[PDB]
């Protein structure tokens, strides 16, 4: 079942039904941007949509196929924005064409706005009734000079993984840097080569014996030392 | 698009090698102590290794 | 399997050491890595017991060869008898010299033998390391038992 309200659901059976109006959030805080609200339409007012006492400003977006199942391949909608003036371009310019970035779509009926966007001022007013879903942007598929196509996916989609993640090498680790094996927490000794210096923003392991030896966490090593099990 | 600056970043080390020289390749060593005994048993010369 | 139903032991010598996967995990311990071997051939005499010190860094474990040049035991007749020779291998610890292990052989042979005991250097810091004979020498040229 669905997190669907009672009165939105009733106000969902009537014959006259009301304005359909979708809102986007593009959430780029996970990848190191900004948090970016859009919607396809403005009000009687010509001003930005106000929802929650947020406001979603007018922009040419279309999202397109959105087709949850089970069997066969994933789910790939695709999110149409216009890109004149070179907006979209200089976002894409800066976080890597926007890969790896959230896409919120919240649907909502008209006779719940905001009063503030009807002249009269609407008494139905409920800023708890919507319907949400949350995708990732997997490509930019075509940025022309005026458009952008954008292709969605679900978080939890497998692609390409594989499920035993442990590897088995010599000489080489296989974990991150003062994560959670390497329990390192001294001052800086070493570098990519293996160079002795004392300096921080520098210190990165050569993931090698020694590296180890000159961190002196040799005991916690991933590189088993077998080596010389194939030769004999 | 396709940048030029690659082949310097290309021509970088591996992780070092850490000596991993010949030296012995799973050749086992010589068998110490060989000691060989001689008894006179059953009126017999017998000869062990 | 190496034990039955009921429980009485099915193979020889058989020593298993299991660690689950878990974090600061202490490290397997029965088998070593590397071994560094010094060979200095002396003989041990009852009058002159003889001593060792051991000055290094890394200490795990150590293990001592020693042997015996004979053992057999002629009579007058001929026949051929084994004997038994007694020895006691001592370290130091906290400035006492208890004694650390004894090893005694018993068997009839005549060629040069050497056997290995190995032990666990709990004490740490350079020290000193001796063995003594408890049999007394040979008078005649009748025992040959030397180690
Ligand atoms: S190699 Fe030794 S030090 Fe470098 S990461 Fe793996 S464990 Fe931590």
């Amino acid at each position: 079942m669905q997190d669907i309200r009672q009165e939105t659901l009733n106000e969902c059976t009537r014959a006259e039904q009301s304005a359909s109006v979708v809102l986007w959030e593009i959430d780029l805080t996970e990848v190191g941007g900004e948090r970016y609200f859009f919607c396809n339409e403005q009000n009687e007012k010509g001003e930005p949509v106000t929802w929650q006492g947020r406001q979603y400003q007018p922009y040419p977006i279309q999202g397109s196929g959105f087709e949850l199942n089970g069997k066969g391949t994933s789910t790939r909608p695709t999110l149409t924005v216009s890109n004149l003036y070179g907006m979209v371009t200089g976002m894409a310019e800066d976080m890597q064409s926007l890969v790896g970035g959230t896409v919120v779509r919240r649907k909502v009926y008209a006779r719940f706005l905001d009063a503030v966007n009807f002249v009269n001022g609407n008494s139905y007013a409920d800023p708890e009734q919507e319907v949400i879903s949350r995708w990732r942007i997997e490509q930019c598929s075509e940025l022309s000079a005026v458009s952008a196509s954008f292709v969605l996916s679900t978080p939890t989609e497998t692609d390409g993984a594989v499920f035993p993640g442990r590897i088995m090498l010599a000489n080489t680790c296989t974990w991150t840097y003062r994560g959670d094996e390497c329990g390192y927490s001294g001052p800086a000794v070493a570098d990519e080569y293996d160079q002795p210096t004392s300096d921080i923003t520098k210190d990165k392991c050569s993931k090698c014996l020694s590296g180890c030896k000159f961190r002196n966490n040799v005991g916690n090593f991933g590189g088993f030392l077998s080596i010389n099990k194939l030769s004999q | 698009h396709v940048p030029e600056k690659e082949a310097i970043v290309d021509n970088g080390a591996h992780f070092d090698g850490e000596q991993s020289g010949t030296v012995n390749g799973v050749t086992p060593p010589a068998v110490q102590h060989l000691t060989a005994e001689v008894t006179a048993d059953s009126g017999e010369y017998q000869v062990l290794a | 399997p190496v034990l039955d139903t009921e429980g009485n032991t099915n193979i020889s010598g058989v020593t298993v050491v299991f660690r689950a996967g878990e974090q600061e995990q202490t490290p397997p311990e029965g088998f070593e890595s590397s071994g560094s071997e010094t060979v200095l051939g002396t003989e041990v005499k009852y009058d002159t017991p003889i001593t060792r010190t051991i000055t290094s860094a890394n200490i795990d474990r150590l293990r001592f060869t020693f042997g015996v040049q004979a053992l057999v035991e002629t009579t007058s007749k001929g026949d051929r008898n084994p004997s038994e020779v007694r020895l006691l291998v001592q370290i130091q610890r906290n400035g006492g010299w208890v004694t650390e292990k004894d090893i005694t052989i018993k068997g009839k042979t005549t060629s040069q033998y050497l056997a290995s005991v190995v032990m666990g250097n709990l004490p740490p810091r350079p020290f000193n390391i001796r063995m003594r004979r408890m049999t007394p020498d040979s008078t005649t040229d009748q025992l040959q038992n030397k180690t």
